[PDB]
This record gives structure tokens, C-alpha cells and sequence, in this order.
């Protein structure tokens, strides 16, 4: 498949209440493989998956530059942004970045891109042909008048292309064996009638990994997707999640409600009714 | 040493073309390079300026690059030299990204004499 | 410059039987700014190891959190997720579950 | 690796 | 139409007399300021890059004790201490901490006599 390489960047300011929290999280095929945190015990940036472990403390320690002076430079963006807003030199504000590129199974190049947020709205991005940026409002064009006079998106481009490709099909090997593996869920039906009439049916899946998964319930052939109620995939701890469907059905009537439970890891799909 | 200048002194005549070596260490992706001149009373005045990813010599007036990356090499030649032209010139780097700030790595400069 | 308001989702790592000593799991979603107040209980009252987990954001900016820690299953003594954010003008808190 | 990034 | 101004612009000192300097930006447009050290042979070394005001910092060379303060968005200060040797401290500018170029004031020179 389509392998990918992200950079997340946080910076947030916290005025009276110390320094400019500074973060940057890496993800591959989109799963935590590297962590910098200015908050914790003796910052540095340290692998966040054992695959990345085999990699030499040379590795480490520019990365670990890179971050703090990535770090010292938001907390002048935080500051130059006050003034391009106008806004209060005490309120708290955030910066938020993400970097990466997009491969092909081929290897070739699909999408690279840099995207910049100020407290949750979209500052400015950098366009699909990788020479050109567009700024959403009136501060990000002086950003972008900046950095157009300093051909900043050269550089940008360089690493685009370059670098991150690199180091991604590279990441690739090192982490594939963790990274494309799976695990099947399992599921059961229950009851949930507080002392009523009617009988509510929800249906438990667990264990599963990746998040990736579907469950429905059919009134045996047709489809019961009208009033089923789920919620939100949630993540259990041991790095697999969960997950529950449920509707509404006429007591009496219950083994005539089939659940099913669809993931890439089930060699078919699960299907179940009360037990 | 992440940037040298090999050659003490260069003595010429006027109207002459001179070229200044520079070679440089650096492990950073993308880097930068400049020559700077620096005159009998002192003044640093930047001259030309390389991008380790743009893929053209750079050129300026009479001072133009010879940029050559597998050889960590980046030569400053002034064609046509002037009398005006006679100064220490300086070869810098900027120097690799970490907390440090605006960091220029220099090199030792090279004395150029041009005769009249 | 938008404040989104955080959802919450109480619930057990595994289903209910008091007894085994393991990790308890709490989930905040989809909030901005990055500030919240979360720390977990026990009947009404605190926890040493809050060990809520590192912070993460999404493709829309907004920030997710897994507040987690270690526990020991229990009875009619319920828990809950101890949550506080800029986005709303009073605090708020759902009670955990044996069952979810 | 990631990116050094220019500032705003 | 120069970037910087530095004052002052020499020194004559005995060995170990504190002294200070100051540079001032004329242009905001290259905020980024840093000290640089020439010795007597001549070598460039950077010594402090500081951006924004209140910024304060402090650099031990051979020779020399350093202490530098960002002091408003156009004032940078530098304390020298313990000198025992001569040397010039040149103010640069530059519009950016990554690959922007360095513009140099016209220098500090400082002589031991
Ligand atoms: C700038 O021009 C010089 C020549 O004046 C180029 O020098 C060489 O580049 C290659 C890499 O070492 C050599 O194999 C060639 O012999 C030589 N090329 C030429 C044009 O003579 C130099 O590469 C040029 N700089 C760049 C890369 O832009």
C-alpha cells in the first residue's frame, strides 16, 4: 500500500505559567514512531516503537538538536504572531504544523505537503505543486510574501523530495514487521433491558487491531442502519481498540438479529445473536 | 575543520582572474555558503551566497561561484581582478541547525594582492 | 481562533469482574485549545497515578487524550473521568461503566 | 527525519 | 542605508577593564541579531544570536567573559569582561534563523594597551 511520513508540531504558550510547551510527534503508515516533548524529564527525542531502537544514538542526537532548535524558533513565531493579530502579550495561543510526504507502493513520489495552523484555523499551506503557498488571511500573507522573497519553498521542496522519501523507505524497513501485522477481534451480543418491555440489542467487539472496522445489524437480509446506535472507536491501552453497535427491537422478537463484525483480520466475517 | 581555506595569500596583476579555494564539512540536508571580503579598515561586506540544493553555480558582477558538491568544494573566482579588489576574503558555512541560533562557520581568509 | 468542546468516553479496558489488577482507560476527543483539566477519581475523590496519556492532535487540529493509569476492579462504588476545558462555561463528568 | 522550519 | 549602527567603535583598555557596546537596528526587517568575535589573526567565531527583547546571555571565550542582552526590538548590548587580549565584536542582521544571510556591522575594536 501507500506508505506516508508525518511530522505533527505543537507549540503552545502558557504566559506566567513558565515556557512555550514545544512538541513534535512522527508518525509512519500513521503510528507514533517518534516523540519530542520540551515538558518532559530531560528532553530528547526518543523512539516511540521498538523497531526504531535499532537505530545509532547519532540518529538521536540530531534529531534532538533539530527539535530544540525547531523549539526556540516557536517561541518566536508565538511572539511574531501577537503582533500580525494585534492580540494581548498574556492570553495562551497555539501553533500546530503538519509535514510529511505521501509514497507510492511504487516508491515514487504521491503528495508532499506542509500545512500550519494558529489556535485550531488554517494559517497557511503549501500547494500541490510544491512551489507556491496559499495563506487563508491577512497575517499568513505577510508570512507568505516573506517567504516567497526567501525562496523558502526551495528548501521545502528539497526536503519534500529528498530527505523525507528517504527516510521513509527506510523507516519502512525497520518497522514493517510491527507495522503492516493485524489482530482479529471478537465480539458478543447483550442484554440491557433495565426492568422494561422493550428490549435493546448491543453488540461488543474487542481486541482489534488496526481501529478499522465495521459492525451492523440487518433484520435478516434487509438493513437495520435507521436507528442502530454506536459509538465512537475507542483504543483499549495494549495497542488494539474497541468498539459497540446497538438498536432498538420489539420484546419477544431477539434471535431474529444478526450483528456483524467486518475487519482485514477475520479470514470472513463474524456474525452473532443472544447467548 | 567544517570550513577551510587552504591558501594563505594570493598575489596578481591587475586584470587578472584569480580563484580562492574553499572545501567544507557539514551532515546537514540542505546548507548554505557565502564568501564575504573584509577591508584595510575592517568592514565584512557580503559578496555571494550558494544554496547546497539549487543546482546552478551562483553569479554576482565579476564574482561568480564554482560550486561542486561531491567535492565539498565551493571556489569564489573574481574575473577581471581590480585594485579595488585587494582585501582578506572569506569563506563561511552556516552551521548545522540546533538551539545555536545564526550560526556562520568561517574559514581562516585569504589575502589577495592585486598589483597595479 | 474556534473552541472546540470536548467529548468524553467513560469506559472499562475489559468487561466486568472485580478482582484483577490491570490499566484503567479514560478518552477526550476532539478539543482546542490543547489546555484540559483531567485527572482520574475513585468513588469521588483523587488517584495517584494519573497517567493520563502523551497528547496528540488530528488532521483538523483538534487534540485527543487517553487518560489511563493502573486499577483493581470494583462494585457499586463507581468511578468517573474528572474533566475541565476552556470551551465550556461550567465543568463536566460521566460515570464509568462495568458494562462499557 | 523532520524539518527545520522557517519561521512566520 | 546601512542595516546597523555599532558604537562604540574602538576601545583603548588595560588588561581586564569591563566594557560595553551596543548595536542598533536601523532596519526591522532583519531582526535576527548576533555578536561575532574577531581575534587578533583574524577568525571569525560566533559568540550569541539573540531575538527577541530580554533575551540575556552569558558565553565564556579564551580571553574574554561575554554578556549579552536582546534589550528592545532594535537594542542589542554586549558586556566584555576580563579582556585580555584585543579583539572586534561585529554586530550581524539577518532576516531569518535558517539560511538568510548575515549582514555585518562596521565593528567594536577592542585594544589592551
Ligand atoms: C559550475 O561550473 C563548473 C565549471 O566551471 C562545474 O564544474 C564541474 O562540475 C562537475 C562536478 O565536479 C565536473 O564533473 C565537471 O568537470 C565540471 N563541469 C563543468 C561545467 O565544467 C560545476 O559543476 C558548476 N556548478 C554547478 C554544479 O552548478
Amino acid at each position: 500500500g501507500p506508505h506516508s511520513l508525518r511530522y505533527f508540531v505543537t507549540a503552545v504558550s502558557r504566559p506566567g505559567l513558565g515556557e512555550p510547551r514545544y512538541m513534535e510527534v512522527g508518525y509512519v503508515d500513521d503510528t507514533e514512531f517518534v516523540r519530542f516533548d520540551s515538558d518532559a524529564e530531560n528532553p530528547r527525542y526518543e523512539p516511540r516503537a521498538r523497531w526504531m531502537e535499532q537505530e545509532g544514538p547519532e540518529y538521536w542526537e540530531r534529531e534532538t538538536q533539530k527539535a530544540k532548535g525547531n523549539e526556540q524558533s516557536f517561541r518566536v513565531d508565538l511572539r511574531t504572531l501577537l503582533g500580525y493579530y494585534n492580540q494581548s502579550k498574556g492570553g495562551s495561543h497555539t501553533i500546530q504544523v503538519i509535514s510529511g510526504c505521501e509514497v507510492g507502493s511504487d516508491g515514487r513520489l504521491l503528495r508532499g505537503y506542509q500545512q500550519y495552523a494558529y489556535d485550531g484555523c488554517d494559517y497557511i499551506a503549501l500547494n500541490e505543486d510544491l512551489k507556491t503557498w496559499t495563506a487563508a488571511d491577512m497575517a499568513a500573507l505577510i508570512t507568505k510574501h516573506k517567504w516567497e522573497q526567501a525562496g523558502e519553498a526551495e528548501r521545502l521542496r528539497a526536503y519534500l523530495e529528498g530527505t523525507c522519501v528517504e527516510w521513509l523507505r527506510r523507516y519502512l524497513k525497520n518497522g514493517n514487521a510491527t507495522l503492516l501485522r493485524t489482530d482479529s477481534p471478537k465480539a458478543h451480543v447483550t442484554h440491557h433491558s433495565r426492568p422494561e418491555d422493550k428490549v435493546t440489542l448491543r453488540c461488543w467487539a474487542l481486541g482489534f487491531y488496526p481501529a478499522d472496522i465495521t459492525l451492523t445489524w440487518q433484520l435478516n437480509g434487509e438493513e437495520l442502519i435507521q436507528d442502530m446506535e454506536l459509538v465512537e472507536t475507542r483504543p483499549a491501552g495494549d495497542g488494539t481498540f474497541q468498539k459497540w453497535a446497538s438498536v432498538v427491537v420489539p420484546l419477544g422478537k431477539e434471535q431474529y438479529y444478526t450483528c456483524h463484525v467486518y475487519h482485514q483480520g477475520l479470514p470472513e466475517p463474524l456474525t452473532l445473536r443472544w447467548e | 575543520q567544517k570550513v577551510t581555506q587552504t591558501q594563505t595569500s594570493i598575489s596578481v596583476m591587475e586584470k587578472t582572474t584569480v580563484t580562492m579555494d574553499c572545501v567544507y564539512e557539514t551532515q546537514d540536508s540542505s546548507y548554505f555558503l557565502f564568501w564575504y571580503k573584509q577591508t584595510a579598515s575592517g568592514e565584512i561586506v557580503f559578496l555571494i551566497r550558494q544554496d547546497s540544493y539549487k543546482k546552478e553555480n551562483a553569479t554576482v558582477g565579476h564574482y561568480s561561484l564554482n560550486f561542486q558538491k561531491p567535492k565539498s568544494s565551493i571556489g569564489l573566482i573574481i574575473t577581471a581582478t581590480q585594485i579595488e579588489d585587494s582585501a582578506v576574503y572569506f569563506c563561511a558555512m552556516r552551521g548545522d541547525y540546533g538551539g545555536s541560533g545564526n550560526k556562520l562557520i568561517f574559514g581562516t581568509g585569504t589575502l589577495l594582492s592585486v598589483k597595479p | 481562533m474556534i473552541q472546540k468542546t470536548p467529548q468524553i468516553q467513560v469506559y472499562s479496558r475489559h468487561p466486568p469482574e472485580n478482582g484483577k489488577p490491570n490499566i484503567l482507560n479514560c478518552y477526550v476527543t476532539q478539543f482546542h485549545p490543547p489546555h484540559i483539566e483531567i485527572q482520574m477519581l475513585k468513588n469521588g475523590k483523587k488517584i495517584p497515578k494519573v497517567e493520563m496519556s502523551d497528547m496528540s492532535f488530528s488532521k483538523d487540529w483538534s487534540f485527543y487524550i487517553l487518560a489511563h493509569t493502573e486499577f483493581t476492579p470494583t462494585e457499586t462504588d463507581t468511578y468517573a473521568c474528572r474533566v475541565k476545558h476552556d470551551s465550556m462555561a461550567e465543568p463536566k463528568t460521566v460515570y464509568w461503566d462495568r458494562d462499557m | 527525519r523532520g524539518y527545520v522550519y522557517q519561521g512566520l | 542605508v546601512t542595516l546597523l549602527e555599532q558604537n562604540p567603535r574602538w576601545r583603548l583598555v588595560p588588561r581586564g577593564q569591563a566594557v560595553n557596546l551596543r548595536c542598533i537596528l536601523k532596519n526591522s526587517q532583519y531582526p535576527w541579531m548576533s555578536w561575532y568575535q574577531q581575534d587578533l589573526q583574524k577568525q571569525l567565531q560566533w559568540l550569541f544570536t539573540l531575538r527577541s527583547p530580554g533575551d540575556k546571555e552569558v558565553k565564556s571565550l579564551p580571553g574574554a567573559d561575554y554578556l549579552a542582552t536582546r534589550v528592545t526590538d532594535t537594542e542589542l548590548r554586549l558586556q566584555v569582561a576580563n579582556m585580555s587580549q584585543g579583539r572586534t565584536l561585529y554586530c550581524t542582521c539577518s532576516a531569518d534563523r535558517v539560511g538568510n544571510t548575515l549582514y555585518f556591522g562596521e565593528g567594536s575594536r577592542l585594544i589592551v594597551v
